RNA sequence: AGUAAGGUCAGCUAAAUAAGCUAUCGGGCCCAUACCCCGAAAAUGUUGGUUAUACCCUUCCCGUACUACCA
RNA sequence: CUCGCACACGCUUACAUCAGUAACUAAUAAUAUACUGAUAAUUAACAACCAAUAAACCAAAACAACACUAAAACGUUUAUUAAUUACAUUGUUAACCCAACACAGGAGUGCACCAAGGAAAGAUUAAAAGAAGUAAAAGGAACUCGGCAAACACAAACCCCGCCUGUUUACCAAAAACAUCACCUCUAGCAUUACUAGUAUUAGAGGCAAUGCCUGCCCAGUGACACCAGUUUAACGGCCGCGGUAUUCUGACCGUGCAAAGGUAGCAUAAUCACUUGUUCUCCAAAUAAGGACUUGUAUGAAUGGCCACACGAGGGUUUUACUGUCUCUUACUUCCAAUCAGUGAAAUUAACCUUCCCGUGAAGAGGCGGGAAUAAAAAAAUAAGACGAGAAGACCCUAUGGAGCUUUAAUUAACUAUUCCAAAAGUUAAACAACUCAACCACAAAGGGAUAAAACAUAACUUAACAUGGACUAGCAAUUUCGGUUGGGGUGACC
RNA sequence: ACCAAAGCUAGCUCAACAUACUAAACAAAUACAAAAAUACACCAAAAUAAAAUAAAACAUUCACCUAACAUUAAAGUAUAGGAGAUAGAAAUUUUUAUCCUGACGCUAUAGAGAUAGUACCGUAAGGGAAAGAUGAAAGAAUAAAAUAAAAGUAAAAAAAAGCAAAGAUUACCCCUUCUACCUUUUGCAUAAUGGUUUAACCAGAAAAAAUCUAACAAAGAGAACUUUAGCUAGAUACCCCGAAACCAGACGAGCUACCCAUGAGCAGUUUAAAAGAACCAACUCAUCUAUGUGGCAAAAUAGUGAGAAGACUUGUAGGUAGAGGUGAAAA
């Protein structure tokens, strides 16, 4: 029997929304990824990926807005931060020391010169210096962050060539993609994630991890230690 | 739908096998309706289109056997009775294109009664005729009056 | 028990065109020895059959090797 | 003597009043919550049924003051609408449900452990054997595979394998197996149903098991990647002979050969082929046990992990102390069985039996044949030598041109997923380059003699997102089918 | 003398003719969890049948096996086949209407499963029975007639000795002589197999060549063919029960494995602790031994044990279905 999935909810709100577990079954009712299930209940916060976003099309200048708090985030592996301005309050991801009573600023104005870079500021990648880390990479203009989100990942720009910019991800692997995207400079919180450590098997459960299976299988081909060159490139700008 | 046989020997593997035709998107223009319908054809469809000198020649000249598409006949069926009622809907401001285009076609015009029956299947045609003949039930009332003058007036006729 | 499988200079290897290295013997170089240079000698485990022999087969002998399981 | 009242779920009149039971139901009788006939009954306040849209709102339940990590069920108010009109419909019994039964089994929540609910013995006798309980002289593991069981005991220490809590073969194995924190390898640059409303400190496909000290050498082969050379073993896997040499022994060393490298550290008669009860010491009066050493283990060995340790264990082995009928060696007394009497009354089994012993014979172990012995007929209670006892058309073994599961280097080879090429389809562009003057004209710039062609291709060349057809290539996954015979039983060797 | 025995109807089978083919009943309620009068919708779908088998194996192949429009012949011919098993046409021919339809079919272990798809066994798809006898009148039950004949018992327990009987005998035994019966084997009283006994039911089937009898005969046969004594017709023939499996389509996650929803439990004691800590109940697992072994129980009872604030137990309800689901891998 075909199930729904409860990502139902259409306006956007700031106040956490009920959240169903999958369990790995897909729509169908059968498994497609193992080990997920049995964990502790969590509701969802409603991210706002896209930093620049006017309240009205009347005005489409650059704005400011405040940190409200600094809070946990059941979901992802970062810390999200409430940010208000105008009429309306937003979930961003928080970079590595953003706090409560802190300004942040959203602009989209490519300037020739330079901009200074802030530690939550919000920029296109035009006007950011060359060595800028940055955070929350908007592969087309318009489409939003889908890039680096991760605690205490961070990509570098390398270089701005004919209008297009370059910058390292956080897989040290580059990527090109057009200057006008918006993107955040810092690092993203929760700098010792990869540091934790889980004491007991039953954190994992709580996490929301089920054990793996208990079939030996004899190792392939595949196994061994793997020394590949870098991949090229990747680019999304379509050359007419 | 079929078998065949692996590497065309017949001391071989016995395999199913299915060939289906390579399909694509097409947008067609048709004189008589003057409207462009994006239908999926294939190769062979094009090559009857030029074969046949005209889409709406193919429409027109194959039989239902030939076509085997419910589309095709209802497509038929709609140029079939726009010839024979000879609509002036075709170009209300250039009579003198309307003459011309259902000039080419005069060989293929049947009369009215046969025109609006030539795409239907068994179970349309059928509502169709309920349709025609649906009618609801004469009051007994009705009947009973044309009884009692019919006697009124032959008692008249008697003296 | 059965099966497998090998023997070659003093030693170890490669070829059956019985060679190469080392050891052994003689000489040179040095105060002497060794290194080094020069020269010489040296063998196909065993019996029989393989045109005739050898690499082959057979007999004898030494030694090597695997397996010996279900109740 | 103590699982009692009520709700939910389930069952469906089996409940209540009166009457009858010769017989049917209760495994018996009386008798009637349980069998038969007639009549009657559960009354809603509790429970079911019991509005929609837009907007404001980041702030946990644990006496919640305030905090922790695993980040948490639990809504109010404002606005716009909402038939407005006593009495609607439905569940209300029970000793009950799921297990073939009126079954010592299975069964959620609230409140009590009782004020409520129930009867272990039908009547006798007091044999054996068997089950359960209590007590014991002297001895205290002398029993035995083992201290299993039992006990007035309820302690102490060593070793092996796993770190630990946890998990598994429902119905013969609860473990040393699996999982697990840790470490490491591998594959992926990303959007509307999984992974994920995530984005490399992320998420999958696996290995090995915390910690501590370590994880040596080897890309020849295979596999994978690169898809070319090549690169990879914390990928599958591997990690050596012969001869001589210090008085003797041993062999630092040397000669020679083959390899991709020749087993390094550690530990060790181990859960580790055989030799094996290796040898020695400690423990015991006595040691095929246990611990500690010696150690080529020519078949130990380093993430198919080696080694050491704390804690832990209904795992496996050993020792001391304390206890005891385990035992030397059994005994006494109770209850359920038992035997007699009264009621109801089953099962496997059974060719016909009037159903003895011995020796011999015999399809090779005779109640039945042969030669001899014994021999009034029946009943009740006991012990298990035989009836090749009863039970299951032997699980072992072989045969069957009888099946199936698993694996791959067996034979044949699709679909599907992924990779690559060609064709189809769509689109783009098109008319083309290596002199040099030797003479010599020309104010230049160039020129003339001594070449300045033809041709591009009869179309050509290239690109093509998403879908998608036909024909091939590679890989994954997977499909079909079999696995010869003779054999002093089969396999193995051999043979045809 | 009990238990029993006997009966002939209920209806059924195979055809023929034949209208032309989802009956009977539909007042109300019937696809909300069917039989519940009454609210803003979604609605719907197709992809060659495969294999058991035959070829004494099995891969190409294997009649009928969904859709033929028949009969007499051409003919089991041409062809198609690991050219093996077996598969197999057509051209061309033949066919006079209606009535004469009933039974060398069964009679309650037969005939349909049927008194009935009802009881009953299964969650479900599905499986699926046994069962009737008086007479003209029982408004003739102090009622009547009929066999008193299966195994099993009673009337009537047994008296040395033997495959239970035979030879006999004045006399039942006593005497003498005899190793049950089928199946299977070189050979069985064998301690090799099967049977308690009774009634009912249960297993040889085909006509090419041939032999026997007859008609007519160089010709026979009521067309189509065979013929150097042949042709036509008759008669004479070849079993039953049983696997593990294989393929296709349905129905099953109310037990169990895992997961998604929504709920509910953990008292005391020890510690700054709600720490996959510790002692011990409720609760959940099932270590060891003894009873039990057609048992209370198709896995339990008694004693003793491990966990008992978590990777924990548990109620309701939903999801994944066999080439699969699920799995802290025990196939
Ligand atoms: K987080
Ligand atoms: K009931
Ligand atoms: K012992
Ligand atoms: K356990
Ligand atoms: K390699
Ligand atoms: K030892
Ligand atoms: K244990
Ligand atoms: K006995
Ligand atoms: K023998
Ligand atoms: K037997
Ligand atoms: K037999
Ligand atoms: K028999
Ligand atoms: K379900
Ligand atoms: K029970
Ligand atoms: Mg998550
Ligand atoms: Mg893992
Ligand atoms: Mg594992
Ligand atoms: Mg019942
Ligand atoms: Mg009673
Ligand atoms: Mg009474
Ligand atoms: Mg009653
Ligand atoms: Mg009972
Ligand atoms: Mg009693
Ligand atoms: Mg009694
Ligand atoms: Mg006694
Ligand atoms: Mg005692
Ligand atoms: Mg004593
Ligand atoms: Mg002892
Ligand atoms: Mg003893
Ligand atoms: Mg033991
Ligand atoms: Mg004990
Ligand atoms: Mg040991
Ligand atoms: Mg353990
Ligand atoms: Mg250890
Ligand atoms: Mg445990
Ligand atoms: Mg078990
Ligand atoms: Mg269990
Ligand atoms: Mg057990
Ligand atoms: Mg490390
Ligand atoms: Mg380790
Ligand atoms: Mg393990
Ligand atoms: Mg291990
Ligand atoms: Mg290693
Ligand atoms: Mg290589
Ligand atoms: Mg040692
Ligand atoms: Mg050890
Ligand atoms: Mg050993
Ligand atoms: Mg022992
Ligand atoms: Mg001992
Ligand atoms: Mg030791
Ligand atoms: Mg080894
Ligand atoms: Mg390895
Ligand atoms: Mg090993
Ligand atoms: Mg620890
Ligand atoms: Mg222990
Ligand atoms: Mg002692
Ligand atoms: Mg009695
Ligand atoms: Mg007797
Ligand atoms: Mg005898
Ligand atoms: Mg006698
Ligand atoms: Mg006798
Ligand atoms: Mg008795
Ligand atoms: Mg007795
Ligand atoms: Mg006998
Ligand atoms: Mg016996
Ligand atoms: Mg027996
Ligand atoms: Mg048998
Ligand atoms: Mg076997
Ligand atoms: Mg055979
Ligand atoms: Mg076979
Ligand atoms: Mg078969
Ligand atoms: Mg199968
Ligand atoms: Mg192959
Ligand atoms: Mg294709
Ligand atoms: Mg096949
Ligand atoms: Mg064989
Ligand atoms: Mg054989
Ligand atoms: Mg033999
Ligand atoms: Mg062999
Ligand atoms: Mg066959
Ligand atoms: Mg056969
Ligand atoms: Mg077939
Ligand atoms: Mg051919
Ligand atoms: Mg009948
Ligand atoms: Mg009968
Ligand atoms: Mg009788
Ligand atoms: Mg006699
Ligand atoms: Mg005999
Ligand atoms: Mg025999
Ligand atoms: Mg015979
Ligand atoms: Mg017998
Ligand atoms: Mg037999
Ligand atoms: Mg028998
Ligand atoms: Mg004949
Ligand atoms: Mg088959
Ligand atoms: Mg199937
Ligand atoms: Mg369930
Ligand atoms: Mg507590
Ligand atoms: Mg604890
Ligand atoms: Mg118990
Ligand atoms: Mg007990
Ligand atoms: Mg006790
Ligand atoms: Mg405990
Ligand atoms: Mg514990
Ligand atoms: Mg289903
Ligand atoms: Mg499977
Ligand atoms: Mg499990
Ligand atoms: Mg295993
Ligand atoms: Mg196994």
């Amino acid at each position: 029997a075909t199930s729904v999935s409860w990502k139902s909810r259409t306006k956007y709100t700031v106040m956490p929304v009920k959240m169903r577990k999958s369990g790995g079954r897909n729509h169908t009712g059968q498994i497609q990824v193992h080990g997920i299930g049995g964990g502790h209940k969590q509701r969802y916060r409603m991210i706002d990926f896209l930093r620049f976003r006017p309240e009205h099309e009347s005005k489409p200048g650059p704005f400011e807005e405040k940190v409200i708090a600094v809070r946990y985030d059941p979901c992802r592996s970062a810390d999200i931060a409430l940010v208000a301005g105008g009429n309306r309050k937003r979930w961003i991801i928080a970079t590595e020391n953003m706090k409560a009573g802190d300004t942040v600023l959203n602009s989209d104005h490519i300037g020739r010169m330079a901009v200074a870079a802030r530690e939550g500021d919000a920029h296109p990648l035009g006007a950011l210096p060359v060595g800028t880390l940055i955070n929350n990479v908007e592969s087309e203009p318009g489409r939003g962050a889908q890039y680096i989100r991760a605690a205490g990942t961070c990509g570098v720009l390398l270089r701005k060539v004919n209008g297009t910019a370059i910058i390292q991800l956080p897989s040290k692997r580059q990527m090109q993609v057009l200057e006008t995207c918006i993107a955040t400079v810092g690092r993203v919180s929760n700098v010792d994630h990869n540091k934790r450590v889980i004491g007991k098997a039953g954190r994992n459960r709580w996490l929301g991890k089920r054990p793996n299976s208990g079939l030996w299988q004899r190792k392939g081909g595949w196994a061994g230690r793997k020394i590949r060159p870098l991949p090229p490139m990747k680019s999304y700008v379509k050359l007419p | 739908l079929g078998h065949r046989y692996v590497n065309n020997d017949k001391l071989s593997k016995r395999v199913r096998k299915v060939w289906k035709p390579q399909l694509f998107q097409r947008e067609l223009y048709s004189e008589i309706l003057d409207k462009r319908f994006t239908v999926t054809v294939t190769m062979r469809t094009l090559d009857l289109i030029d074969q046949a000198c005209g889409f709406d020649f193919y429409i027109l000249k194959t039989p239902k056997e030939d076509l085997c598409s419910k589309f095709g006949m209802d497509l038929k069926r709609g140029m079939l009775l726009r010839l024979a009622r000879q609509d002036p809907q075709l170009h209300p401001d250039d009579p003198a294109r309307r003459a011309a285009i259902y000039d080419r076609y005069k060989a293929f015009v049947i009369p009215e009664a046969e025109a609006e029956w030539v795409g239907l299947t068994l179970d349309e045609a059928v509502e169709k005729q309920r349709l025609l003949e649906e009618k609801d039930p004469i009051p007994l009332f009705k009947i009973f009056v044309e009884e009692l003058l019919g006697q009124l007036q032959q008692q008249a006729l008697s003296e």
